[PDB]
């Protein structure tokens, strides 16, 4: 309720050049901001050095702090820390209390340094992303012609374990290859529960897959469209997507869409993956008549962002929710970041409603701020079980 | 002891035994041979030209730090004369003449046992360039002179 | 491009700076 | 002239083409690939019609003549042969643009102009050659097998270090580190500018003597046998 | 002369990161300088007569930069971008200082040997272009499609036609021919089977 | 005599700076490579050495006015070059960003199979083009052929005024460097060769 | 079992932009 009432009052200032933002950066031992050093008094229930005075702050690497986006995101976000202290102030056997950012930050209470090279990234979290969205059905048509021979079959690989990654206990996946003919990569043959076991396997068979043929988009859609309709197995009714992995083509097959998906129920997510001269004017008439959305992966460096960007857009209807869509979620059983044990993790998405109290914007407050999260260690639960 | 491998060389001599029958050939290429040794002063000026290049890139190139991955490195750089000369005759038939030149500009690591601590000038923008122009010149002078 | 030290191919010509010698930028 | 539309009409369509591995083809080729018949028969009749009007082998005594029916008679058995050996057959397409030569006389007078002067440089040629194999040979007794030895790691997987050549204790260049100079590594530009037999060391001398990366295999042959000597090899090379 | 000296340092001086001022004196003397020589022309034209005008090889050359420079300001006023690079053509106008000079008859027979064989100038740089098309196209047929063997395909492939005829072109120059003749034989495979 | 003169006393000034501290190191520098006028003064020595080096100057006055020629079509395609490439040899060391302001901070570099933080900073390419100084050098290096084909790729790849490299994006202005070819090392030799 | 919330096809979504109009 606070973040979403203090960045409702927001003015977005462009420049923060005698405007300094004072933030304590994590991970430290840039005009536009200032810094915090802080006292880290040792202190229990916590393995390491902790500070009650502020909250840290932990920008991702290729991220860079300073720019428009994170200093209005910071500045807006450093009103947090009042309600941060009041509720270690109501409950002393608090552990972190964190506000997971859609820019890519997290500020986290109480402040403690951040744990070679760092590749954590809120936005990849298991609680930011059953936050973010509902549970989904996520299929994963792959190309396997000739055409993607190379370095764009490696980065197909990689995007597609990538985007495996990003799903639960929740999430029922599976993943199809088609060449003039579409076929299940693997032995499961229908949508499985995407549990470690059966993302292990799919990914092994995934990194199996050769390239050779020639690309027949109406077949592998139709293969696509056909394990959608299944419901003879468990599955999560629900969010239901096709996820292309292609380089460039030039059907638009608007036959398959027309037919399968007359009402357009099913979203389609296209991804144009390698550096190549291929036509993408299908692709993206695709990802647009059907709900869906695209994206280029061209190098290793954009197979991170670019495989996590399609959780704002399956959180539209859940803004559009309104107050109904906010439930307080809790993880499965996960280390903690910080070295704090086995967690737990409440969650509760931010929605942006500037502009609300008239009711005009509508535009860009259709997407989420970002996620709310606090930490239960198993330790609690254990000490109300003597 | 001192090698002594050079003689396996006398045996494949004899190749020159079987260019009496190209009698076109031989002809041509006695007058071409002739025609060389009756102008040896333009070679002559042609060596000083290299000597005097030489000397210029030993005198203000000569203390480039070696390190590799550049164009100065371990095989072509300024430190001998004998190695000046050979990255001349390199950049006269051209290889990456003006990646040499990019490798000496006011603003290159500088050798340790140099006792200077910036080495490397921009003339090597004239220095390139008007070798690039003398050189070809005086070879297309000479040829034409044959 | 590639930056220096980088593993290259010499006919991809994506050295920044420098060419692509003996397989490095 | 509508013969000479025709031929710039299937230059076109050669032009059109285009390749993608793994087997691969766009549907454009799929396409243009029709259009090989209306070609085929237009060349004929066009071929056709002089045979019986100049006879044969004197329709044939022309050589531009004899161009023309090799590939159409190329051209027909491609069409014909439905048989896995046709690479070499297919390759005939691309002497088609040529016809537009036999087309245009002016064109044949100036290609026997140009030609005119390569017959004295034949000779120039031939000597050329006596100059490669003298020098192959030379490379052939000196760096025959010099380019193999390279520093590994310790006999782990054969992965090398560099991709220079190493020498064992010598005036060459030694192995940095804990590597060894040990035997067995294809080459500097895949094993294929060396001088393990007359073949190798022929590509690499006339590849070296088109001032080409020659300073290359220099370097290479410095680092593996010392360079108080190897200048003296390939100064005259060049020079020569 | 002197006007069109001024042309080309006024040209000349165009550099990145230039002052806005200097941006704009060139925008209008661009202007300037074209209507000068527009009335120069046209004047002339007046004076010797149209039939006369074109009789001389060197003002058909004028009026061909004139009518492209006009062609070159339109298209950049109803488009703002890209610049031809025509209204610089008229820096070989300043070719006309060998006039008052003793080396004008040399220059000038030259010109009218080069102008009297258009015809076997064409042919042959067309001859030329007929065997860079021939090579292209055979080597379509041997290396089309099968520079894949490596991390990236190379800007110096046989995929398609513009590409094919700039690796012959690029090969023609000489420039790292070898390195293409290296990459070749390995999509043919190997050092054993390929070469 | 004069350059007897001062090949004397430069190294006599060099002498008069070396009884002291190291007082002017560039002087130093620059009189001691002034010693290399050493050989010129036996041109006048050998008769037949200043004989030989009389006919190189006169082969060179033979052709001093199709050098001029070619520098004036050199400095034209010069300017074209600025015209159409100036500005546009900027990139980012990771090439997901495109602009100077984006290009500032750190991002992760994938090398040697181990991801690296490295420094995002703005730079320009080698050999550019933003004015006719260093257009001449690029085009006068491209006549040689040296690296004709990484600057090929740089001006094909060239976006916009402030924008980095896009792959690809401009095809046709490799017409241009084939024109060029066409013209200076092709053409232009030939006719120096020639005369 | 699995969840009973399932927040999707709503009628209000804008949907009108994708990542290539931008691009
Ligand atoms: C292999 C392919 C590569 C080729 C590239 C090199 C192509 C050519 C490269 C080098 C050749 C040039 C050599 C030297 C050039 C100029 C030095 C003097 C030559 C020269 O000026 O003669 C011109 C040159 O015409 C041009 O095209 C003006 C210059 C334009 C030439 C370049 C045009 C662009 C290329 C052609 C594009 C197609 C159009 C032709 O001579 P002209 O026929 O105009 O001669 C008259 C005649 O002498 C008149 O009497 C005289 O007037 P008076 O003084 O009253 O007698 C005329 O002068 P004015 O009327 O101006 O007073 C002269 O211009
Ligand atoms: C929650 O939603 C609200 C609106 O629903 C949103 O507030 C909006 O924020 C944007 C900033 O992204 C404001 O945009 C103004 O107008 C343009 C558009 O970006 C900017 O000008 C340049 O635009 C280019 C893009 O083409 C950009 O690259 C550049 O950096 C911009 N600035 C330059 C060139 O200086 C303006 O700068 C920008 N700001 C102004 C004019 O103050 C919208 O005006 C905002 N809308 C409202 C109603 O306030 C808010 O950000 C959302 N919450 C979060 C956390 O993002
Ligand atoms: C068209 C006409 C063509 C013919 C005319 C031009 C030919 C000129 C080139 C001739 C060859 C010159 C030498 C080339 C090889 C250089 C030597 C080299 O790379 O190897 C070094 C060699 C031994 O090396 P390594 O194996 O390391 O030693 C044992 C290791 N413990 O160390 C040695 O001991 C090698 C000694 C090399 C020769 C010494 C000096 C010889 C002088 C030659 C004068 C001109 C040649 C006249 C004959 C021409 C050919 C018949
Ligand atoms: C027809 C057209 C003609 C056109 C061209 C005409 C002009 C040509 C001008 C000269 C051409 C270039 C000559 C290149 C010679 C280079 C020699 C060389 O690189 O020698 C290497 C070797 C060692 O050199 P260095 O670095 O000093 O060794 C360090 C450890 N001692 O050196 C040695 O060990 C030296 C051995 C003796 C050298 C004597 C000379
Ligand atoms: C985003 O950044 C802004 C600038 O860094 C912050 O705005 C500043 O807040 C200050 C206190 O919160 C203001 O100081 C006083 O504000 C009251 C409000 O009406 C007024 O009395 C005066 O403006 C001022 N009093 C003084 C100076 O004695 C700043 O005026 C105000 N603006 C600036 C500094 O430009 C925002 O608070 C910040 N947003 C969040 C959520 O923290
Ligand atoms: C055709 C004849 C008249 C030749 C005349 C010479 C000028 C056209 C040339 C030589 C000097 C060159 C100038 C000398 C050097 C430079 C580089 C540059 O100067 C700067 O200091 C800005 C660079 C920066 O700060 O980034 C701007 C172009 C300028 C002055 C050049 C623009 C083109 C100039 C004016
Ligand atoms: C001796 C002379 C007469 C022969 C010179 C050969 C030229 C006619 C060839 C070689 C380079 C070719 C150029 C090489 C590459 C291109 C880009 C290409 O344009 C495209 O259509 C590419 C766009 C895309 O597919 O993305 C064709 C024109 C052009 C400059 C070609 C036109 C024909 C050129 C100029
Ligand atoms: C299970 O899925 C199949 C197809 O995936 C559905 O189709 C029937 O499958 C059974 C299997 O023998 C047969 O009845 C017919 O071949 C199919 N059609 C019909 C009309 O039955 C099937 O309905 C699904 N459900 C069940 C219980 O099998
Ligand atoms: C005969 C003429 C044209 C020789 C060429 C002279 C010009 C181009 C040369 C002569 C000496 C050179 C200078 C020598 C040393 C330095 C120091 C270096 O840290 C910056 C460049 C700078 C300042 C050079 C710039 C270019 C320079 C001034
Ligand atoms: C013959 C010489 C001396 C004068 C004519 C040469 C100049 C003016 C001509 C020759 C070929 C021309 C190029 C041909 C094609 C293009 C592609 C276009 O999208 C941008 C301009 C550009 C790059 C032209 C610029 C002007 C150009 C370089
Ligand atoms: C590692 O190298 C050393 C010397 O280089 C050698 O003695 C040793 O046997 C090597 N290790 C193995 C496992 O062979
Ligand atoms: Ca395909
Ligand atoms: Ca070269």
């Amino acid at each position: 309720l606070e973040a979403e009432k203090v960045q409702a009052a927001h003015q977005w200032r462009e420049d923060f050049a005698s405007n300094e933002v004072v933030y304590y950066n994590a991970k430290d031992d840039e005009p536009g901001s200032q810094r915090i050093k802080p006292v880290f008094i040792e202190d229990a229930n916590f393995g390491r050095q902790i500070s009650y005075q502020h909250a840290a702050v932990h920008i991702p690497t290729d991220i860079y702090e300073g720019s428009t986006i994170v200093l209005n995101e910071l500045n807006w976000t450093s009103a947090l820390d009042e309600v941060f202290k009041k509720n270690r102030e109501e409950d002393p056997s608090l552990l972190w209390q964190v506000f997971g950012s859609a820019t890519g930050l997290a500020r986290y209470y109480p402040a403690s340094p951040w744990v070679k090279i760092d590749l954590y990234d809120v936005r990849r979290r298991p609680w930011y992303i059953q936050g973010a969205a509902s549970p989904k059905d996520m299929l994963i048509l792959v190309d396997v012609s000739g055409s993607v021979s190379g370095l764009t079959l490696k980065l197909i690989r990689t995007s597609v374990s990538e985007m495996l990654e990003t799903l639960s206990d929740d999430d029922f996946v599976n993943v199809a290859s088609f060449n003039s003919n579409a076929q299940d990569v693997s032995c499961f043959q229908h949508l499985v529960q995407a549990n470690v076991r059966n993302k292990k396997v799919l990914k092994d068979a995934v990194n199996n897959i050769t390239a050779k043929g020639i690309t027949d988009y109406k077949k592998g859609f139709s293969f696509a469209f056909e394990q959608l309709l299944n419901y003879n197995v468990s599955r999560a009714n629900c969010n239901k997507i096709i996820m292309l992995f292609t380089d460039g083509g030039e059907e638009r097959a608007q036959e398959i869409f027309n037919k399968y998906n007359k009402d357009k129920k099913v979203r389609v997510f296209t991804f144009s993956v390698g550096q190549h001269n291929y036509d993408r004017g299908p692709i993206q008439w695709m990802a647009c008549e059907n709900k869906g959305y695209y994206y280029e992966i061209p190098s290793i460096g954009a197979i991170r962002i670019n495989t996590q960007e399609y959780l704002d857009v399956l959180g539209r209807p859940m803004v559009l929710a309104g107050d109904k869509a906010k439930q307080v979620q809790w993880t499965n059983v996960y280390l903690d970041a910080l070295e704090l044990g086995l967690v737990i993790t409440g969650t509760l998405p931010v929605f942006n409603i500037t502009g609300q109290f008239e009711n005009k914007t509508n535009l860009k407050n259709q997407l989420i701020l970002g996620v709310m999260g606090v930490d239960v260690s198993l330790e609690d639960i254990k000490r109300l079980t003597p | 002891f001192i090698n002594l491998s050079f003689l396996r060389l006398f045996r494949a001599a004899r190749l020159i035994k079987l260019l009496r029958q190209g009698y076109t050939i031989r002809i041509l290429l006695w007058t071409f041979v002739q025609s060389f040794k009756a102008l040896p002063y333009v070679c002559l000026l042609i060596a000083m030209l290299f000597f005097i290049y030489a000397i210029i890139g030993m005198q203000v190139f000569g203390n480039i730090a070696l390190d590799d991955d550049t164009s100065i490195n371990r095989h072509n750089n300024f430190r001998t004369f004998l190695q000046a000369l050979m990255l001349l005759f390199r950049s006269a038939t051209g290889e990456a003449w003006h990646e040499i030149m990019l490798s000496c500009l006011s603003n290159q690591a500088c050798d340790e046992q140099a006792n200077a601590t910036e080495c490397g000038s921009d003339f090597a923008y004239f220095y390139f360039v008007s070798f690039i122009f003398l050189c070809s010149f005086l070879m297309l002078n000479l040829f034409v002179a044959v | 491009c590639k930056g220096k030290g980088a593993k290259c191919s010499r006919l991809m010509y994506d050295c920044c700076t420098g060419s692509c010698r003996s397989g490095k930028c | 002239y509508m013969i000479l539309a025709t031929i710039i009409a299937n230059c076109i369509v050669l032009a059109l083409e285009q390749h993608l591995p793994d087997g691969d083809k766009t549907p454009m080729s799929e396409r243009l690939d029709d259009t090989e018949p209306y070609f085929i028969g237009i060349f004929c009749f066009e071929a056709g019609i002089k045979i019986i009007a100049l006879g044969f082998v004197s329709y044939l005594r022309n050589g531009w003549n004899v161009m023309d029916f090799v590939v159409v008679l190329t051209g027909i058995l491609a069409t014909a042969g439905t048989d896995f050996d046709l690479r070499t057959l297919r390759a005939v397409r691309v002497l088609r643009p040529l016809k537009l030569v036999s087309g245009i006389p002016s064109l044949q007078v100036v290609l026997k102009s140009i030609m005119k002067a390569m017959v004295p440089l034949l000779q120039i040629g031939l000597l050329l050659f006596f100059a490669i194999l003298m020098f192959a040979i030379i490379g052939l007794e000196f760096y025959m097998g010099k380019f193999h030895k390279a520093c590994f790691p310790n006999s782990t997987d054969a992965e090398p270090v560099g991709d220079f050549p190493c020498g064992k204790e010598a005036p060459a260049r030694l192995c940095e580190g804990d590597t060894e100079c040990r035997e067995y590594w294809p080459g500097p530009n895949f094993g294929i500018t060396n001088f393990d037999n007359i073949l190798f060391a022929i590509l690499t001398v006339f590849q070296c003597i088109t001032m080409e990366g020659w300073t290359d295999i220099l370097y290479n042959t410095n680092d593996a046998a010392g360079n108080t000597w190897n200048w003296l090899y390939f100064i005259p090379l060049i020079i020569i | 002369l002197c006007v069109v000296a001024l042309n080309t340092l006024c040209v000349a001086m165009v550099h990145y990161n230039q002052p806005r001022r200097l941006t704009t004196t060139l925008y209008f003397a661009e202007f300037v300088f074209l209507g000068l020589f527009l009335t120069e022309m046209s004047l002339k034209m007046y004076g010797l007569g149209p039939r006369s005008y074109f009789r001389s090889s060197f003002n058909c050359f004028d009026f061909g930069v004139i009518v492209g420079s006009v062609f070159e300001v339109v298209w950049a006023a109803i488009k703002p971008g890209s610049s031809f690079g025509i209204s610089v053509l008229r820096a070989l106008r300043l070719l006309r200082i060998f006039k008052v000079t003793k080396y004008w008859s040399s220059l000038r027979n030259l010109v009218v040997s080069l102008l009297n064989s258009m015809k076997s100038i064409i042919s042959l740089l067309f001859l030329l272009f007929l065997f860079i098309v021939v090579f292209a196209l055979l080597g379509m047929q041997l290396f089309g499609g099968q520079f894949n063997f490596q991390d990236e395909t190379p800007t110096t492939n046989f995929d398609t036609f513009p590409a094919a005829i700039l690796t012959v072109f690029q090969i023609l120059t000489g420039e790292d021919w070898n390195a293409v003749m290296y990459h070749g034989i390995e999509s043919q495979g190997g050092v054993s089977k390929g070469m | 005599n004069i350059l007897d003169f001062i090949v004397v006393s430069g190294a006599l000034v060099a002498f008069a700076f070396s009884g002291s501290k190291g007082k002017d190191i560039n002087t130093i520098k620059s009189l001691r490579v002034l010693r290399v006028l050493r050989p010129l003064k036996t041109i006048k020595r050998l008769p037949k050495l200043k004989a030989v080096f009389d006919c190189v100057v006169n082969s060179l006055k033979n052709v001093l006015n199709i050098l001029i020629v070619y520098m004036l079509f050199m400095f034209i395609f010069a300017v074209i070059a600025v015209q159409l490439f100036k500005g546009k040899f900027f990139y980012c060391t990771d090439e997901s960003k495109e602009l100077e302001r984006d290009c500032r901070g750190q991002y992760l570099d994938y090398e040697k199979e181990e991801v690296e933080a490295q420094p995002r900073q703005w730079k320009k390419y080698d050999f550019h083009y933003d004015n006719v100084l260093w257009a001449l050098l690029t085009l006068f290096t491209v006549s040689t052929g040296e690296g004709w084909p990484m600057v090929l790729k740089h001006s094909v790849d060239a976006t916009y005024e402030e924008q980095g490299p896009s792959p690809g994006y401009r095809m046709e202005l490799s017409i241009f460097y084939v024109v060029y070819f066409v013209v200076f090392p092709f053409f232009f030799v030939n006719i120096f060769v020639a005369l | 079992k699995g969840p009973d919330v399932c927040f999707d096809n709503n009628v209000l979504e804008d949907y009108t932009d994708c990542g290539g109009v931008s691009g």
